[PDB]
């Protein structure tokens, strides 16, 4: 269903 | 063979045009990225879509930006556009097979199970992501 | 730039495509993306692809031509001419890179080297439509 | 149809 984004913090 | 190799690399390694981000310093990008992220995880897709597009305009070469925007198009069922960006992230981002797995998802939805099949097989040969390989064999098995 | 597993490909002589086991069908699909985006005027994407393809296979004349065409369009005439010189060494009897080099040399304020490119085209190309333009540029250069 | 736009080899058909 919904793709999983890389989490923030560089 | 060696000077052909390096002539090529030399020409690309000066054809580096801009880094796009128009001297609008780094950790600022981060904050925008972080809300794009927070809008996305929250399901405020219209905002998250503006933020990622804005970031991709500013720095087309950052794989996380491309991946965020691709993910939005995926969620919006703009599957051709998602797959187009995933091919870009692949060409930028070179290691990860995530954009290839998501392209399989897209091709499935674009009525091209053959292409979809090839994507998931590629992930299976080349990924070292255990979880991703599982998902990818699962899709593969399902469309046999 | 970043990834110099490109330095290993170099001294060892292999391409990164081989080093990373990328299927030909995959390279061909990235090529088609690169081609379509290019013909469609989507030059920023096409450049991303052609760059990838040139990095993964520095010996592919068609990849080198694509990237050099992109640099020509973007007016990076020095980089385009350097790549055309490589594409010519690879294909070593297609005169299209030599013609387009003549176009770059003209924009680099080097009309004499542009003239010798075009002469080289007329002297050796068997391509008629290429010779016609080469001969037009040669006539226009005085 | 512009002379300043090179024409690239079509992808293997």
């Amino acid at each position: 269903l919904i793709p999983e984004l890389k989490a923030p913090k560089s | 063979n060696e000077s052909i190799s390096t002539a090529v690399i030399d020409a690309i390694n000066s054809g580096a045009t801009l880094k796009d981000i128009n001297a609008i310093p780094d950790d600022m990008m981060d904050d925008i990225y972080s809300y794009a992220y927070d809008f996305y995880n929250k399901g405020r897709i219209e905002e998250a879509e503006v933020f990622f597009r804005f970031l991709c305009i500013y720095d087309f070469y950052n794989v996380d930006y491309i991946m965020g925007l691709a993910a939005i198009y995926q969620i919006k069922e703009q599957f051709q556009q998602a797959a187009d960006l995933y091919a870009v992230a692949f060409a930028l981002g070179k290691n990860d097979y995530t954009p290839v797995f998501h392209t399989g998802q897209c091709q499935l939805r674009l009525k091209a199970p053959l292409k979809a099949k090839e994507c998931f097989e590629l992930v299976i040969q080349h990924s070292n992501d255990e979880k991703l390989k599982i998902k990818a064999q699962s899709y593969l098995d399902a469309i046999q």
